[PDB]
Formats: C-alpha cells, sequence, structure tokens
C-alpha cells in the first residue's frame, strides 16, 4: 500500500471533524468538541491503488510552535474547508494557504478547497466565487455535506490524486 | 490535549484479579495511536505492561503475557487492564498512556495519566508485632514494627514527648503482603532511657514497648 | 530493567552532566531511544524523542545522542528544577515490546556531600522466640540521597529476603534509608557473620554482625 498524509484545515465550526469522522467511521456527528485534534488512519482503494490514509483533523487554538510546525509540515496535502453559509470562513482561506506555504517552504503544495454544509438551504458563499478562487490557486474545489455524505469521499480522494500529481 | 485517568480498586486480594480502567477525554480512542499500561513499584523503575490499538491488536510484555489482558471500549472512550494471578510483587503505581502516533512519532508514551496505586496483598487486617533495636561517639537505637496490614502505623515515642532524632522510616511491603517499618534515634554514648509507641487503627490495635539496651 | 543506566548522577548548578543508557543490538542498536523525566511525585514526561529531538517546552540545554548499542542524555546549565529521575526507553525486537532503563536519580547539589552512617542491628531475642529473624541495616546522614545496599552471608551475596526503602530526607535535610534481611533463626546462628554493605558515591561502608 501507498501512504498519504492529509491535513484537514479551516476555521472553527466549518465541519473539519464531521468530515473526518464521516470518511473514517461512516457516520455523522451532531457535535464534536472543537478542542480535540486527533490523527486517524484508514485503508481504502483509490483508482485501483490500495492506499493508507493518515488524516490529521486540526483543532484547538490559533497557536504556533516549532513542534506544531513539524506536525503540519508532515502533511503532504491539505483540505482547506470553509462553510457555504459562513462568509468569514471563506475569507479566512487565504490565511490557511499562506501558513501551509510557510511550513512547507514551497509555493506548490497539494490542496483542495472544500465548501462544506452544502445540504443547507441558506448559502452566503456562491459556488462561483469559490470556483474562481480555486482556479486562481490552480486547485480543485469540491462541495460537500458531512451530514448527507455528499462529496465526502470525492474531497479526500481528489486530494490524494493531487498528491499523486506532485509525484 | 488528550487526558487520561486511571480508576479501579486500590486493594486487590489474590485469587482476585487486578482490574483497571482508563477514561480518555480530549481525544478519541479511535485515533491512530497506541494505548499502553505502564507500572512503577514504589521507589523502583518503570515497566511496560502492554499496548492496544483501537482495532483490537495488542502487544504485551513477554514477562507478563500469560497474565495480561488489555481491551478497548470504543463506546465509553476507554481502555482497560486485567492482570490475573497477582502477588504482592504486583504492587505498583499503574499508569495508562497514549503514544506511537501514526502521524508524527514522539515515542510510546506521549501522554500519561496521573497513575493509581494498587496494593496487592492476600492479608486480612492485622496489627503489628513490635520488637526493639538495642545499641552496643554517637550511638543509634530504635523500634522494629513488624508484619501489619494495612497502613498506616502511627509511631510516637515516650507517649508524645521524645521528638528529637526520631526518624521513622517509610514502610516496606514484604512478599507476605504485610508491612514493616523502623524508627531510630541517634544518641551520644551519655546514655539513658528511651521508649516507643505504636497505633494501628484498621484493626483497632495499639501497642507500647520499651526499648532496653 | 532490560536497558542499563547508572543508578544516580549529580552535578552543581551551572555545570554539565551526562546520563548513559546501554542496551543491545535488539533494542538500542536497532531502534530509536526516547527519554522520560519524572519529577518527584509526578508522572514521567517525554524529554527527548528519536535519539536527539526535543518536544515543546524542553530547552536546548537537554540533548540526546545514540551511538551503537548505547545512548546518552546530556544536561548542561544544570538547574535545581532538573533534579528528577531520568529513564531511557526503546523497542526491543527480540521481545517485541517496549523496554526501559532502570532509572537514574539526578541530584542537583545543594549541600555538602555526606558519607552515610551505617548501623547494622541483629535480630532481637523476642523476634527470635517467634521463630523469626530480621537484620536491620539503618543508613543515616548521607547526601546525594542514593545508596546501593548489598547483603552478605559470611561472604556470599544474599538476595532473597531483602527489602530496602528508597532514601528520604531527615529533619536535617540529609537523607536516610533502611534495608532488611529476613532470616530463619537456623540461618542466623549457623553462619559466623552477616554483612550489610552500603556504597555511596563510590565509597563503601560495611558493617558485620555475629550471633553472639
Ligand atoms: C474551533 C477550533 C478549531 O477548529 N481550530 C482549527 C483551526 N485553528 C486555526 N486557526 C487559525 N489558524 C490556524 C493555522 C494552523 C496552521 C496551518 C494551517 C499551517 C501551519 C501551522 N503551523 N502552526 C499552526 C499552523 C492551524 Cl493547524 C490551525 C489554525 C483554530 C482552532
Ligand atoms: N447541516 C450540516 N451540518 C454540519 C455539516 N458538517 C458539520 N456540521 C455541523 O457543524 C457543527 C460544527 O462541525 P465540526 O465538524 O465540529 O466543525 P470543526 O470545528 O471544523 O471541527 C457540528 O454541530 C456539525 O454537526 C454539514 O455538512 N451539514
Ligand atoms: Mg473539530
Amino acid at each position: 500500500s501507498t501512504e498519504y498524509k492529509l491535513v484537514v484545515v479551516g476555521a472553527c465550526g466549518v465541519g473539519k471533524s464531521a468530515l473526518t469522522i464521516q470518511l473514517i467511521q461512516n457516520h455523522f456527528v451532531d457535535e464534536y468538541d472543537p478542542t480535540i485534534e486527533d490523527s486517524y488512519r484508514k485503508q481504502v482503494v483509490i483508482d485501483g491503488e490500495t492506499c493508507l490514509l493518515d488524516i490529521l483533523d486540526t483543532a484547538g487554538q490559533e497557536e504556533y510552535s516549532a513542534m506544531r510546525d513539524q506536525y503540519m509540515r508532515t502533511g503532504e496535502g491539505f483540505l482547506c474547508v470553509f462553510a457555504i453559509n459562513n462568509t468569514k470562513s471563506f475569507e479566512d482561506i487565504h490565511h490557511y494557504r499562506e501558513q501551509i506555504k510557510r511550513v512547507k517552504d514551497s509555493e506548490d503544495v497539494p490542496m483542495v478547497l472544500v465548501g462544506n454544509k452544502c445540504d443547507l438551504p441558506s448559502r452566503t458563499v456562491d459556488t462561483k466565487q469559490a470556483q474562481d478562487l480555486a482556479r486562481s490557486y490552480g486547485i480543485p474545489f469540491i462541495e460537500t455535506s458531512a451530514k448527507t455524505r455528499q462529496g465526502v469521499d470525492d474531497a479526500f480522494y481528489t486530494l490524494v490524486r493531487e498528491i499523486r500529481k506532485h509525484k | 490535549e488528550v487526558q487520561l485517568q486511571e480508576s479501579g480498586p486500590g486493594l486487590v486480594k489474590p485469587p482476585g484479579t487486578l482490574s483497571l480502567t482508563c477514561a480518555v477525554s480530549g481525544g478519541s480512542i479511535s485515533s491512530s495511536n497506541w494505548w499502553s499500561w505502564v507500572r512503577q513499584p514504589p521507589g523502583k523503575g518503570l515497566e511496560w505492561i502492554g499496548e492496544i490499538y483501537h482495532s483490537g491488536s495488542t502487544n504485551y510484555n513477554p514477562s507478563l503475557k500469560s497474565r495480561v489482558t488489555i481491551s478497548v471500549d470504543k463506546s465509553k472512550n476507554q481502555f482497560s487492564l486485567k492482570l490475573s494471578s497477582v502477588t504482592a510483587a504486583d504492587t505498583a503505581v499503574y499508569y495508562c498512556a497514549r503514544g506511537s502516533s501514526s502521524w508524527y512519532d514522539l515515542g510510546p508514551f506521549d501522554y500519561w495519566g496521573q497513575g493509581t496505586l494498587v496494593t496487592v496483598s492476600s492479608a486480612s487486617t492485622k496489627g503489628p508485632s513490635v520488637f526493639p533495636l538495642a545499641p552496643s561517639g554517637t550511638a543509634a537505637l530504635g523500634c522494629l514494627v513488624k508484619d501489619y496490614f494495612p497502613e498506616p502505623v502511627t509511631v510516637s515515642w515516650n507517649s508524645g514527648a521524645l521528638t528529637s532524632g526520631v526518624h521513622t522510616f517509610p514502610a516496606v511491603l514484604q512478599s507476605s503482603g504485610l508491612y514493616s517499618l523502623s524508627s531510630v534515634v541517634t544518641v551520644p554514648s551519655g546514655t539513658q532511657t528511651y521508649i516507643c509507641n505504636v497505633n494501628h487503627k484498621p484493626s483497632n490495635t495499639k501497642v507500647d514497648k520499651k526499648v532496653e539496651p | 530493567s532490560v536497558l542499563t543506566q547508572p543508578p544516580s548522577a549529580s552535578g552543581t548548578p551551572g555545570q554539565r552532566v551526562t546520563i548513559s543508557c546501554s542496551g543491545s543490538s535488539s533494542n538500542i542498536g536497532s531502534n530509536y531511544v526516547y527519554w522520560y523525566q519524572q519529577l518527584p511525585g509526578t508522572a514521567p514526561k517525554l524529554l527527548i524523542y528519536r535519539n536527539n529531538q526535543r518536544p515543546s517546552g524542553v530547552p536546548d540545554r537537554f540533548s540526546g545522542s545514540k551511538s551503537g548499542t548505547s545512548a546518552s542524555l546530556a544536561i548542561s546549565g544544570l538547574r535545581s528544577e532538573d533534579e528528577a529521575d531520568y529513564y531511557c526507553a526503546a523497542w526491543d525486537e527480540r521481545l517485541s515490546g517496549w523496554v526501559f532503563g532502570g532509572g537514574t536519580k539526578l541530584t542537583v547539589l545543594g549541600q555538602p556531600k555526606a558519607a552515610p552512617s551505617v548501623t547494622l542491628f541483629p535480630p532481637s531475642s523476642e523476634e527470635l522466640q517467634a521463630n523469626k529473624a530480621t537484620l536491620v541495616c539503618l543508613i543515616s546522614d548521607f547526601y546525594p540521597g542514593a545508596v546501593t545496599v548489598a547483603w552478605k552471608a559470611d561472604s556470599s551475596p544474599v538476595k532473597a529476603g531483602v527489602e530496602t526503602t528508597t532514601p528520604s530526607k531527615q529533619s536535617n535535610n540529609k537523607y536516610a534509608a533502611s534495608s532488611y534481611l529476613s532470616l530463619t533463626p537456623e540461618q542466623w546462628k549457623s553462619h559466623r557473620s552477616y554483612s550489610c554493605q552500603v556504597t555511596h558515591e563510590g565509597s563503601t561502608v560495611e558493617k558485620t554482625v555475629a550471633p553472639t
């Protein structure tokens, strides 16, 4: 099997944990402690290749350290999650990219932009505004819903495919 | 950050089994880490007992592998320890811990619980026998407080009047499951009269004993 | 313990101290070494991982190395807060388990070194009459609070029936420890001598008692 180290990043309340737990454990979490940052591991088949996914679901506080930089630099690809009904989470996306670029010491880091909670009727972030941002970064954009499982596998699998292209 | 807390009986009487539970909070038991039990006899070194992964796989210390079962309860976010065929030698502070991260290796014991003392003794409650330690520059003397269970043992001297030079030592737990301690006094050779007194509440025991040269 | 560490180390504030850890090809020789610091009364805590890396909060005056089947922890700029028990640990391929060193008590010196006073007591008549015998070896007034006690029957080392307490401070803040040799009266009066041997900082005090 081939190993991939994926990091789920994004503002509080956007669905980082709900997404991760859906991918790993195939069920939806109505609320999850926002201070709990855990790594998870799962074996899956992606485009015929048996893959070992290590997933870091980031949490806690906005705090920085040499060690946390090492935890994050371990990531090979990053899921950048915002919520479609939370305009601020989308504005924050630039901050997450710049931090990833900083610890990875590269302008070219595998990433996917995720718009979560797409099961909700009230949006404040238009699909198109998110699509343009991703195109300008040169990365995929996937809409997901951790509640309905829609797009969930596609979001993480597309990130694996992006890490593959990085070689 | 993840926090671990051991719980379970503080006293085990053989034939009985040592059973402990580790409650995990601030982190899921289903994360990609290994969950370990470690123990530490009082005033001795650390000894790894075993480890478990949330999937169920275990590695055990070969010196205990026959006597050890470690299990995982994902519904209570817990893992637990069962140590059978225990003797007084299994008296130790037992720690649970998380380590061996699949994400970023920091080693086997990244986070520890507080530890819980489990005493192992097949001894029913019992008051002490008290024997004297006679002397032959300064000279030393004392009282030997033998074969009692459980702790503690109050040792006063001269009914609560001889205070200087009294060093009461911590107790040892012998392989019988009974404690013993000493209490000594350094005195010039300039010699006279000296006496000790002993109390053991759990058995309603209470002893006084003169130390003669 | 499967790994081997010196039982104690010491140094003055500001100086450098090293703590060694010896193993074999199946553990240290094949695998990373991790170091744990146990402050008095607390749980062990990670100090060094993967031979020489420092987790958050561990200052750069702590440093680790590994060479062959041995590893070493070095502490420079020694500070009073560093007084603690240090343990090395590693995975052992032969055992398929984690193994530890025995622990090193690091003393950060805060008073003159003091050689122990050793008093070896023979069993009392009343304990003998209960068909029991306890030799009590009391060890007093030493600093560095670390001793090794060895017991001899005549001159043969005796390990069974031995219980030794870990040293603790006297009211004058030097240390004291106690060690017990349990015998039957048949062992006591048969032998000509039993000895309590106490080694402290390299010096060895010995006391002998005879059933007489
Ligand atoms: C509700 C609580 C919650 O879910 N949190 C998750 C997001 N947290 C963060 N907030 C703001 N900026 C953050 C920046 C980083 C970060 C990144 C992206 C890259 C390299 C890094 N090196 N060190 C930190 C770091 C991380 Cl991991 C989290 C952040 C708040 C708590
Ligand atoms: N309706 C809906 N709710 C979601 C979705 N994903 C997460 N949530 C909810 O949003 C809240 C915060 O999600 P959480 O995963 O804890 O966000 P995190 O702070 O980024 O880890 C929780 O109460 C979830 O139940 C989704 O796709 N749809
Ligand atoms: Mg979360």
